[PDB]
RNA sequence: UCCGCGAUAGCUCAGUCGGUAGAGCAAAUGACUGUUAAUCAUUGGGUCCCUGGUUCGAGUCCAGGUCGCGGAGCCA
RNA sequence: UCCGCGAUAGCUCAGUCGGUAGAGCAAAUGACUGUUAAUCAUUGGGUCCCUGGUUCGAGUCCAGGUCGCGGAGCCA
């Protein structure tokens, strides 16, 4: 029976006595009074011992690290030299009137005090210990508050929480899937869900108009420092509405989301077209908190003698694009280097640099190895296009269209964060008009998300001219993350059989793998539209942590795998022939 | 992988009074009413071998084409369980009834293999436990019953083949009319001496005993099962130990019921109450020409003589 | 663009026009005027066109079954004789002023509503169109409104809604645990978990006070008709609390979500020990809709010279209790010999009877062939205490305790069906007071839950005799059905060893399967208490299906193998080598 | 056995580095090997097709990739299958086999004496000459620190 | 092993003491102004669970298999 | 195979051109009446990554192994 929580003890419940049960976070004994810090899930608070009651306090020197403890006493307004900035609760103290030690703890392996440089294996091992620091509680807390809005809002806007199977059949193509053998059905397989897509859909053809799920993720490709094989997702999908809808009802979710947790207030969502995306920021999830922008200038410069311009220049398979950084032309020849190298492990050959002083002084005025072998008018039109002034520097990119756009794009966002030009806000957008098809190494066409996303365009203009077709389909960006990402899917019998013939792929490959689906597709689908959004990284972002470890309760390493629960780990023969399979080592023919 | 395997049956044989004891051999579900004083091992009562019993061994002997001795001797096989009154088994050691014949089996590839059997001797069955309550109840009712333990020489290989082999023994116990061959009543059983070995070398897996095999269905299953159980407990080296199995159809797997630690010694030896029976050439003249047509040569007959197919001679016999 | 939805066109509506979307559910061609059943997730409603524009008439005629159409007119109040009781909106219709074929749709297997004679496994094969019937949708949807209304409440109470992860490690004893190959540690596997228990109580550890969880579950075992192998549970633990407080939240949050959906109210909870509910019903879930109730009366019967009674009634390990049923002299012996085979199942030797006719004249007044062998006086006695009166015929039950618990108790269950002497109100309860302890079929004692439940007594009265221990462990009972439990965990390290110490096993054993567990506990657990919910049986309750497959989305057959997405398949041989592990399906002669 | 492989492929490199044939440096790629596995059941000739793995450096390489393609090829004779004849490549990174080219046919490298070179001809006094400039071979040089001269196998195999 | 029942259009299900696979529903065409599980007429459709055998001829009869539900038997 | 760096108390990390594994933190005992990441004194604790060899003696030097990061080489 505990009466309040330690970290929610207010100025304003002086003179009253208080019941608080928590851990012992750190204890400081100076004799002729007693200091405890107890924590609990709301935080800390300060417990005084005097020794006018010196069986409290023979209950209080015995009492170490972790002890969970159960202390009644009064809430006391502490002087003038002892009061705390750093403790939220640190303007009031509990004289301590009885305690009572619940249960003792042995010596924590890594202390919970605030910045000791104890490392990420060890802090694994020992999870259970590791998520009592209030950071953590705090985040995870956090997270909960989260899917607890977003929840409530998909409730209150007629979506259904539906559940769909976890154990489900494997097929190729997508992404490995982790395997479940079957006791029942030996030599057969349960695969665990990439995503609840084909669960969706099948939902949207089974007549439920809108549906939601926060769903479980597991995909078994290699992993990496902010990738893990379990994984959060938030699916969502609609029945009898256009892209403006979803954008809209999700765009909102995402405000009232903010407001609810954060209280911030996003105004409204800028819908940016994936050329225009590539055009001015070189990637497919832009970083609208860098004011930073790619110009294009390759028009004025086609017929020039030297050739890393000119080469590209003249070839329609690529482009030439220039990047002002302003205030920058104090920068060292070092850092320009490390920036050339930078560039360089995106395939660059060079990255060409203008340092403009004084553009009315002519050809005396621009400082670069580069400008003598370019004339001065296309010179003098390049700055007036490019916005400069006094005081800024022009790179320059000239290259196939992939390679500046990546290297260029990411000298952007590199030079972005290391002069601290962008402002530290908050910066939301909507990624739209994707393109239809890749080439695909060998050859061919090939759609970068599924070959089921509706084109804006009609069936025969798109067997026309593929190239030139775009895609409904839409990312949400935040802080050049992507949050997630759907599209509105195509239930047209003509329109799937265009797609079909355009990606070269026959009716025997069209049965074998998606063959069940396009069954349940001609037995009366609805238009329907949805989107997914990854869970972790959002309530990564939300928080502002590293990593997405710092998100999830029990996560795994890089490796797939927790130390704390040694999984993953050995199974008997027993059990392992009971599921009619023998193990082995990792070649076969 | 080679196969071997081996065939232990218990034929219950179709006779009036008990093998010993004076009692009815089919009974009811009336438990105890089929058992007299000899039945019940009281001390001081001694047994009286039966005259059809050894006439239908000596008979199946014939029929099988083996060396029939001419001198058989029972011994005891002294184990103590609840459902033995005596405390021994009355069995046959040294010189059983009939030894070494051969049987051909019809199969559906092609040819009609030559099965040994090693011998067929007469011994005596025991109570049945049941069900119930606490402690458990034991019933005489068919302790005392003649069996005929047709055991086959270990040349039976694959599984379909060992089921070719016990609806042969089937077929020409119906013939001979010496045991009913309804395996629902309880009347023939038998057990499978399995053993497998990777061809080319003399070492190979330990055998393996599956005992209590109802239907044919579930020889073959059982069988197969166990083979390829034997297949990866060799091929995985781990170890090798002899048991005795069991074969339940509802999960098709094979349980151990007791694992063999040592090898049973039941102290055999020749009877003191029962004297060694002679079964003289007379006996066998008389008997081989009361001996009827073998089924097996029945169908040939059909093909031979009579106009007729392999499938319809076969039916037809 | 919808208006409105079909499933609620109020008659409040009227003179205004809508414009709804959904499938075609059956079509009436009469040629003047021509009818249409539109169906959406909210039920069917009726469209009616006349040809007075005859081009909605062509775009009436060619539409057939399933087909998803948008349809805009005006609701027109229908005339007294053709009002509709089966349809929710029937008693108004809609004049389709324009149509529009959003899509075409093949014909659907099979039809919706009764008596379309469907057989389950087409049911299960094609279950994407089978939720389309509003039925099997309303009790989807109630489950959304359930796990809404739980959500809502255990929100609002401080409880985290915190994800634990899936793929853990394996370890035998409790039950078949689903395996899973993995890629990067050969030879090792993760585990599907059983229940969030030991994630659960780490969270305990972790400082988190309050902790709920709607997570999925699975478990490799044979199962039972309404068994799943992958079911849904709400788990909940809570830090500093005992039995009373985490009972009564519990009890609260069923009451308000009984009231919030199905609008109905339970008063409050009787709390029944499990010695009572094994004494006069001799079950540990009773139906407390049915009023009959078990009575021992073997202590009269000790040395009488009936031998069935005598018998158990001198024998401890036993006992003889009656069973009054009520007006039930009328039965015929047909029934008797029925109910004497039912109590057959369960391993009774026999079920004696009594039909109890005339009081005042004794044992003439007393027609049985049993009233030979009993005394005048205990059998008036007895007659007294069971509460029997003319007109009624008590049954006998005389054997080990076990047997006449299950054999009376199941006899109980089903004449209180058979001949409807139950209220139909819905009747709640709390199971409390288990036994610490049982024997092993071949000897020694055992703990029925888990070495860690919290035992009532102190571990010296324990130590003691552990056979008087009662366990702080309870269950939920709705209906005789179990919807859940849990209990109060251990975390005392004297008690911890003493019932580890009572059960036999060393600590070899305690290291081997609970090392990481103990070593979780030793480092300050608090006291903490839980609980875990059937989530799907709880939906079944509350809908009143007759399966859990019915309240489950997309279920599984008895097998585990669903008919729909034909798992589990069969997967290429390099996912089979990348994953280290071989079949073993070879070819026999 | 494979151990006996690394051994082998040791002693090739130690004897043609004493002889100062080659550098012996297999990080600068001069020092090259190709291994031809070919397991078989004891008793039957019959079943397991060769396996030639192509391009191993290390000795470490050359140990677990004969460890891993022998035990491959055990699981491939256990169960069947098609065992089929191609030219397989060892990457230490996954310690996988991957094929890098299928034989459909046996290749016909059409080999005949070269008209422009003449065949050189080695007189046994070439072989007499060289014979005495041969060096001592490092093998019997360590059991010769061990014979004659009071030495340890080890400090005699290291100095060796 | 044994007893009973069952496998036949998209769905359900009938079919004698052996002679073009019918019926309801659904589908297609046509008719009809109040149905609401519409009706009526007409049209289209299928490998009678597999194999072998019998007969002039097979859903039907003989023999041997496969699968689903339940019962019996066995479980020294 | 080769190059660089690294393995040392519960945790982090140092250790020369060879002489009992030290220090911060944590732990234990004791002191001190205002700390709040308390301090101070004293005590306890650890296979210097494994094996073999060198020496009077090994964290240190020699040879051969295990593991983590990156680079080089090879990939007819």
């Amino acid at each position: 029976m505990r009466s309040h929580y330690c970290g929610q003890l207010n100025e304003s419940l002086d003179g009253q006595e208080v019941t608080l049960c928590g851990w012992v976070h750190r204890r400081r004994d100076h004799g002729g009074v007693i200091f405890l810090d107890v924590r609990d899930r709301e935080g800390l608070a300060q417990v005084v011992f005097d020794p006018d009651r010196a069986e409290t306090f023979a209950k209080a020197d015995r009492v170490r690290s972790e002890f969970v403890v159960k202390i009644t006493g009064k809430v006391r307004l502490r002087p003038e030299g002892a009061r705390n900035p750093n403790m939220a609760s640190g303007s009031i103290e509990v004289l301590g009137y009885e305690l009572e030690v619940l249960n003792q703890a042995e010596t924590p392996p890594f202390p919970l005090d605030e910045y000791s440089d104890v490392g990420e294996e060890t802090r694994l091992r020992y999870r259970f210990i590791d998520l009592r620091r209030p950071e953590m509680a705090a985040k995870l807390k956090l997270r909960a508050r989260i899917t607890s809005s977003i929840r409530r809002y998909l409730d209150d806007n007629g979506f259904l929480d539906v559940e769909t199977p976890i154990l489900g059949r494997p097929t190729p193509e997508g992404a490995r899937d982790y395997l479940v053998p079957s006791r029942t059905y030996p030599g057969h397989f349960f695969a665990l869900p990439q995503s609840p897509q084909l669960f969706k859909q099948l939902l949207m053809v089974a007549g439920f108009d809108r549906y939601y799920q926060i769903a479980k993720c597991f995909r078994d490709e290699d992993l990496r420092a902010d990738r893990q094989p379990e994984f959060t997702q938030i699916d969502i999908e609609t029945s009898f509405l256009d892209e403006s809808d979803i954008i809209g009802i999700t765009e909102k979710m995402v405000r009232q989301l903010f407001k609810e947790v954060l209280d911030v207030e996003f105004d409204e969502f800028p819908h940016m077209p994936f050329e225009e995306a590539m055009r001015r920021y070189g990637s497919d999830k832009p970083d609208l908190r860098i004011p930073l922008e790619l110009v294009d200038v390759a028009d004025q410069l086609k017929e020039v003698e030297f050739k890393v311009f000119s080469g590209p220049a003249n070839d329609p398979k690529g482009r030439v694009a220039a990047l002002r950084v302003p205030g920058a032309a104090s920068m060292p020849r070092s850092q320009i280097d490390d920036y050339t190298k930078f560039v360089g492990i995106y395939g660059a050959k060079g990255l060409a640099y203008i340092k403009v002083n004084e553009r009315a002084k002519g050809v005396e005025g621009l400082q670069s190895p580069i400008v003598k072998f370019i004339p001065e008018a296309n010179l003098n039109v390049i700055l007036d296009r490019v916005g400069a002034v006094d005081g800024d520097i022009v790179f320059f990119g000239a290259d196939k269209a992939k390679i500046v756009c990546d290297a260029l794009g990411a000298l952007r966002i590199k030079v972005g964060h290391d002069l601290k030009l962008l402002t530290r806000e908050w910066a939301p957008m909507w990624v739209v008009d994707f393109p239809m098809f890749e080439e695909n190494d060998d050859g061919s066409l090939s759609a970068l998300h599924h070959p089921f996303t509706s084109p804006k365009c009609t069936p025969a203009e798109l067997e026309a001219n593929p190239g030139a077709a775009l895609s409904r389909a839409y990312d949400m960006v935040l802080n050049g993350t992507e949050l997630g990402g759907g599209s509105i899917r195509i239930h047209d019998k003509s329109m799937q059989q265009a797609v079909f013939r355009v990606l070269g792929i026959d009716e025997a490959e069209q049965e074998e793998k998606f063959g069940f689906l396009l069954d349940a597709l001609k037995y009366g689908a609805p238009p329907h539209g949805g989107l997914a959004f990854g869970l972790d990284r959002l309530v990564m972002l939300m928080t502002g942590a590293s990593s997405i470890r710092e998100v999830i309760a029990f996560p795994k390493t890089q490796s797939a795998g927790d130390v704390m629960t040694q999984a993953p780990g050995s199974v008997d023969g027993k059990a392992l022939r009971e599921l009619h399979i023998r193990l082995r080592e990792q070649p076969k023919a | 992988w080679e196969t071997v395997i081996g065939l232990e049956i218990h034929a219950q044989l179709a006779t009036q009074s008990k093998i010993f004891s004076g009692s009815s051999t089919a009974f009811g579900a009336a438990p105890n009413t089929q058992a007299s004083l000899v039945d019940l091992a009281m001390p001081g009562t001694l047994p009286v071998l039966n005259e059809e019993a050894v006439r239908m061994a000596c008979l199946f002997g014939l029929a099988i084409d083996a060396r029939i001795d001419r001198q058989n001797v029972f011994a005891r096989k002294n184990y103590f369980y609840p459902d033995l009154p005596k405390g021994y088994q009355t069995s046959q050691m040294d010189h059983p009834i009939v030894g070494k014949g051969h049987l051909d089996i019809t199969l559906e590839d092609g040819t009609t293999k030559r099965i040994g059997i090693t011998r067929a001797h007469l011994e005596e069955d025991a109570g049945k436990s049941l069900h119930e309550d606490g402690m458990s109840g034991i019933d005489l009712n068919r302790a005392g019953t003649p069996l005929l333990e047709i055991v086959s020489e270990p040349d039976i290989r694959s599984a379909k083949e060992a089921v070719a082999y016990v609806k042969a023994i089937h077929a020409l116990v119906r013939y001979l009319g010496i045991c009913d061959g309804n395996m629902a009543e309880g009347s023939l059983r038998c057990d499978c001496n399995v053993s497998v070995r990777p061809k080319g070398q003399a070492e190979f897996g330990t055998r393996a005993e599956i005992k209590n095999v109802n239907s044919f269905r579930f020889i073959e299953k059982a069988i197969n099962h166990e083979i390829q159980r034997q297949i990866e407990l060799i091929e995985d080296g781990g170890k090798v130990v002899q048991e005795t199995r069991l074969y339940d159809p509802n999960k098709d797997e094979t349980r151990s019921m007791r694992g063999k630690e040592e090898a049973n010694d039941y102290r055999y030896f020749p009877c003191p109450d029962l004297l060694p029976v002679v079964i003289e050439p007379e006996y066998l003249a008389k008997l081989r020409e009361q001996l009827p047509e073998l089924p097996v040569q029945k169908r040939e007959r059909f093909e031979s003589q009579y106009g007729l197919s392999a499938y319809d001679a076969s039916v037809l016999s």
